[PDB]
């Protein structure tokens, strides 16, 4: 780790200005150093890590869609042979994208989910889980294929049913966690009845529990429900 | 592609 | 060179790969490696190569100057002291910055500089000689910064010799040239009468050769025409 | 900022 000798507040502090950098690397290489000091995270420090990360794995993953875009046409009826440079460049991308999905799985493994024993961190974490592994299986094709989908699957599983026991239908968290899996059934899964289902289901619970909430829980939780209803109306 | 956060 | 065992030809085309997948840093070194195969570089092959550290030091300065920012502020009159973190974090981006800068000037200078004899490449390479020594110069400031900012001014005056005697008054290299040498003028060395007067001078000289240009060409030169004055009406 | 190409 050579964020060791850096000081946790400090690793803190570095992380929130690589933020306001746009530097989401370095975020995110702050935010893994900060996890690997073994104390639990708070609130803020979660979602630290989720952002930096987030953003890391996004810009990979719309780089290899780019790639994998050009490799496929490559293929096509037609095309002049342009030789292995596509494929090469293309499992670069998502080689160095499957070291990123594994140091976070590790992170979450090494040892956040099994501390995290209140429902707004374990149910962060289990949601990150499914996500990271939704991620490997969005350039999966080999025998692991299935076992990493069902790890996907597992995962959001997992914190759907304590979301469920534990939060409020409101709750952004249990909110974003629909969404995701709901993503996961309608492109990973081959479910879109499922997709479909959960999306629906999750905007409704939660707009009849809308006037508990005060102004500012409210703007949370409309925001996410609006991505729900964003995505139905692409589906529907 | 669909939302997600 | 780890690019060492690849191909040129692989490496220009995994380099316009990795721009279609906005992959700078990739971009960077694919064509850093192309440039340390040792042949010259083609118009092309030029414009990738400056693309790429473009968008790779464009990322680092504003980085740079968004943590400047923060940290000029930590240090007026009633903040409270928050430590060395961002004075750090400002070092550490202006380090990695500085070493682009470094590797950028060291290719020009190992051996594209020496080898290029046609004006639109000896232009070419000095205005990137000037540009790399201004965003040097940018976050100079020991007893070096007036070295490198000379170092600038000559690598920029040279191209300026070079491009009146070699080209005419719309060629986009002499104009792009201008354009950030009045910038030099202006942001660096504190002389915004001469970056007015660069600017003016150099718009006005190419619209009196537009009549000779054909469409494609026209829409190039007007293109940065309009940069120079953008920027004259910035400064006026 | 002023524009630079
Ligand atoms: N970036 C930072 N420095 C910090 C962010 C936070 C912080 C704390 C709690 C919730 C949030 N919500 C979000 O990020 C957003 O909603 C989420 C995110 C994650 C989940 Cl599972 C659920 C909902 C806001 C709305 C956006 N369309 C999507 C992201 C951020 C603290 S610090
Ligand atoms: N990105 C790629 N794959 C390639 C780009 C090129 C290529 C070849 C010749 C000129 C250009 N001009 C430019 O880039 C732009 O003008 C310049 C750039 C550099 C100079 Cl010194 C002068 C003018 C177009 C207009 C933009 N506002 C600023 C950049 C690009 C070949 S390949």
């Amino acid at each position: 780790g050579a964020m060791g000798s850096m000081e946790r507040a400090s690793l803190i502090q570095k992380a929130k200005l690589a933020e306001q950098a746009e530097r989401y690397e370095d975020m995110a290489a702050f935010m893994k150093g900060a996890v690997e000091k073994g104390e639990e995270l708070s609130c803020e420090e979660r979602n630290l890590l989720s952002v930096a990360y987030k953003n890391v794995v996004g810009g990979q993953r719309a780089a290899w869609r780019v790639l994998s875009s050009i490799e496929q046409k490559s293929n096509e009826e037609g095309s002049e042979e342009k030789g292995p440079e596509v494929r090469e460049y293309r499992e670069k991308v998502e080689t160095e994208l499957q070291g990123v999905c594994d140091t976070v799985l590790g992170l979450l493994d090494s040892h956040l989910i099994k501390e995290a024993g209140d429902a707004e961190s374990r149910v962060f974490y289990l949601k990150m889980k499914g996500d990271y592994y939704r991620y490997l299986a969005e350039v999966a094709t080999g025998d692991d294929k299935k076992r990493i989908i069902d790890s996907a699957r597992s995962a959001y599983q997992e914190a759907m049913d304590i979301s469920k026991k534990e939060m409020p239908p409101t709750n952004p968290i249990r909110l974003g966690l629909a969404l995701n899996f709901s993503v996961f059934h309608y492109e990973i899964a081959n479910s879109p009845e499922e997709a479909i289902s959960l999306a629906k289901t999750t905007f409704d619970e939660a707009m009849a529990d809308l006037h508990t909430l005060s102004e500012d829980s409210y703007k949370d939780s409309t925001l996410i429900m609006q991505l729900l209803r964003d995505n139905l109306t692409l589906w529907t | 592609f669909p939302a997600t956060v």
